[PDB]
């Protein structure tokens, strides 16, 4: 119909999705209403300006933002001076999603830099001369794999990497994030991710790990940082993804998990929140929505017959609408929500989440959903590692030619 | 001695007491990537931090230098590790360090390193006497600070300080009955003290929750809690619940009440109840109402549920193909 | 904004 609005967020009924505070105001409802009011302005900005809505992913702008940041950053990134491999990864993956080539001049300079970040004892630090830590180790390995050259692969000292992982392993199955550091589910995922890609997983490396992770699932259905803590999309992604790598997804109550994550998508905004009763945020477009492709593969592995063969169990269209209309900075780069400033972290995950929502794939079945102009389509991303599905295969294949350290 | 923001602050390369030390520039290589254009103050402090670290100089001056390095980037875990090495080698007073961490967390409460540092201090001193109060102050500024709640659970658990936490929980739920962190803390306290098997306790909790649900029918936290404490034993195990929820259908409806009803029907059809068909249709009716009207954002989930229920509870579900 | 490590 002519009166029919193709955009879910602009349809008249959408107005019914606004928050109902039952005339009972608390800090939570107040903050939630503030955001919805701002998001509503964005949605109805076309109507008020008397223009036809058009959703365009500002590729050119994001490329420039990323291209430059990969080489140089302002002092605004001083707070990430101990997360430089993360910067390499967030940027390289964003370029990958946008399907932009990585010049060998860059690739080789990245390799050399990460080489300098690598510790003599194994693992990568947040910068040259910094002690090794599982977060930058995870980022570094992912970055080198995105590059996927023999040179990038050879940067990783597999013997020491394994030694390092062992030095962090705890009796209860968990891992420290670094020597004398904290413990939470992120480490299990970081360890599983780099160990599986570089083929260094030994018979006992992850003993008790699946059980420990399973203890982090709480009454909410989601997973918390450590046993007993509130469920959160960041830790839930880490927990499930790690269990998938270890092939122990079944250790969890997948049903309560599925119900929890699907409930994390905001009815009005369209994006996801990190935990119940908090605010929507673009990076969860990946941490939360990225869980659905994982649950689909887990349930289908269990022969679940009711599994759709075209879509993920979340409103794909609404998520894309949220990201495209509310999370792009006009000067390039993406963000948390309107009013927040861009950064490479949100640029990486908003894009990763957009990709997930655009591409459905359960084996031979393949169905895409690209909101707005067709140029908006990005390259696919692997739901476990969050790097190109091809980079994963290529990387694992390459390292499977090597022998698991110590044989 | 000299604060990082002090008007008379001086770069380390201009300090007499540091003349013997040659700073160590960051080794970024010939052609750097993600190179940060640090400010003078930043590069100066870190060039000197790199020097003391490299020499493993365990001195009072190195100790003070870590404070500035941390202030410039509290996320630099390498600096925190060296600082803890200095705390022990120099035999620094740990209560003084506690006063220090208290202040740093107050200004940068969403950082991982500061909370881990505080935990290490408490562990060393074996003294949790200041924790609940300190955390309470942080939670007073951000009632949902994840690290704060995690530290609180750790402290309570490790030193068995369960006695007043439920009271603290009630207080915060009163301030904001929508605070999911507090509903989580409630489940934390109870399951570790009495447990939810004690019928008197479970009874109390459900009444409390339903009572909060009446006051704020659209608050998703109360619903998730109600479901969380009854789902393990099985929702169908409690016949009065289903009815009592339908009694709110008119004056307290929400996509949450509709959703719960489906969960009850679901478990009922699981534990083969009476009228295994009147319940099923009642469920598919709701699943469709949600996927098409009351909760369309989750249409792909509700259609899957409606499908799963039909795939195993229809009258044809247990009937042979040839029949 | 958000923090990972
Ligand atoms: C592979 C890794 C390192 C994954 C971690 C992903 C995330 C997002 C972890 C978040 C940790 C966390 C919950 C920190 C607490 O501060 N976060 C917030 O308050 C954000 P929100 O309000 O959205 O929960
Ligand atoms: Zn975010």
């Amino acid at each position: 119909p002519v009166w029919s609005e193709p955009l879910y967020s602009l349809r008249p009924e959408h107005a019914r999705e606004r928050l109902q505070d039952d005339s009972v105001e608390t800090v939570t409802s107040i903050e939630q209403a503030k955001v919805e009011e701002k998001i509503q302005e964005v949605f109805s900005s076309y109507k008020f300006n008397h223009l036809v809505p058009r959703l365009v992913l500002q590729r050119e702008k994001h490329f420039h933002y990323l291209k430059r940041g990969l080489r140089q950053l302002t002092d605004a990134y001083e707070c990430l001076d101990a997360s430089r491999p993360w910067l390499c990864y967030w940027i390289l993956h964003s370029l990958e999603l946008l399907d932009e080539p990585i010049p060998q001049i860059v690739a080789t300079d990245v390799c050399q830099f990460l080489e300098l970040c690598q510790s003599p004892d194994g693992g990568f630090g947040g910068g040259p001369g910094q002690y090794p830590h599982l977060a930058p180790t995870y980022a570094a390995v992912n970055a080198l794999c995105i590059i996927g050259t023999e040179e990038a692969y050879n940067v990783i000292n597999r013997e020491k990497l394994l030694q390092y992982l062992y030095s962090l392993k705890q009796p209860d199955g968990s891992f420290l994030m670094h020597v004398g550091g904290e413990v939470d589910v992120r480490s299990a995922y970081c360890a599983a991710s780099v160990a599986s890609l570089t083929n260094i997983i030994t018979p006992d490396l992850f003993e008790g790990t699946a059980e420990w992770i399973a203890r982090c699932q709480n009454w909410e259905g989601g997973i918390g940082g450590v046993p007993g803590m509130e469920a959160h999309g960041g830790y839930t992604f880490c927990g499930l993804a790690a269990l998938v790598i270890l092939k122990k997804e079944r250790s969890l109550n997948l049903k309560s998990l599925l119900q929890w994550v699907t409930s994390r998508q905001m009815r009005f905004e369209g994006g996801f929140q990190g935990r119940c009763n908090k605010l929507v945020d673009g990076c969860y477009s990946f941490w939360q929505a990225g869980l659905l492709p994982l649950l689909h593969r887990a349930l289908h592995a269990q022969g679940d017959p009711a599994l759709s063969m075209s879509h993920w169990m979340f409103h794909q269209q609404a998520l894309q609408e949220y990201i495209l209309m509310c999370c792009q900075c006009p000067a390039g780069g993406l963000l948390d929500k309107p009013g927040k400033s861009r950064d490479f972290y949100h640029t990486c995950y908003c894009l990763s989440g957009l990709s997930i929502a655009q591409h459905f794939g359960s084996g031979a079945m393949l169905h895409d959903v690209v909101m707005g102009v067709p140029e908006n389509v990005l390259q696919p991303t692997h739901p476990v590692y969050n790097i190109g599905p091809d980079k994963v295969i290529q990387a694992t294949t390459h390292f499977l030619q090597k022998p698991v350290p110590g044989f | 001695f000299l604060s990082l923001d002090s008007p008379t602050y001086v770069l380390y390369r201009d300090r007499a007491e540091w003349a013997d030390i040659d700073p160590v520039p960051q080794n970024d290589g010939p052609s750097p990537v993600v190179q940060i254009i640090y400010s003078e103050k930043f590069r100066d402090v870190y060039d000197y931090f790199r020097a003391v670290l490299q020499r493993d100089e365990r001195s009072e001056r190195a100790f003070k230098l870590t404070r500035d390095a941390i202030e410039l980037n509290a996320a630099n875990y390498t600096v925190w590790h060296f600082r803890r090495v200095l705390l022990r080698s120099l035999q620094k007073d740990l209560q003084e360090e506690m006063n220090y961490i208290i202040a740093i967390i107050e200004e940068q409460p969403k950082n991982y390193q500061v909370w881990h540092h505080r935990r290490v201090l408490v562990e060393w001193l074996k003294d949790p006497s200041q924790e609940l109060e300190f955390i309470a102050d942080i939670l007073n500024q951000d009632a949902k600070n994840y690290h704060a709640w995690q530290h609180r659970q750790w402290v309570i658990q490790e030193f068995r300080l369960w006695d007043n936490e439920l009271q603290y929980v009630d207080q915060l739920l009163k301030e904001d009955v929508r605070n999911n962190s507090v509903w989580n803390q409630r489940h934390f306290v109870i399951s570790n003290t009495t447990g939810y098997s004690d019928r008197a306790v479970l009874e109390r909790e459900v009444q409390y929750t339903l009572e909060m649900i009446k006051l704020v029918p659209h608050n998703e936290s109360a619903w998730n809690y109600l479901k969380g404490i009854l789902q393990d034993r099985g929702l169908s195990r409690y016949p009065n619940l289903l009815n009592q929820l339908l009694d709110l259908q008119p004056s307290h409806s929400s996509p949450y009440l509709i959703a719960f009803l489906v969960d009850i029907y679901e478990d009922m059809l699981e534990n083969q109840c009476d009228n295994k068909e009147d319940i099923l249709n009642k469920a598919l009716e709701l699943c469709e109402i949600l996927a098409k009207e009351k909760d369309t954002i989750r249409k792909e989930y509700w259609r899957y549920i409606g499908r799963s229920l039909q795939s195993k509870h229809s009258r044809e579900s247990d009937i042979p193909a040839s029949v | 904004g958000c923090v990972l490590s």
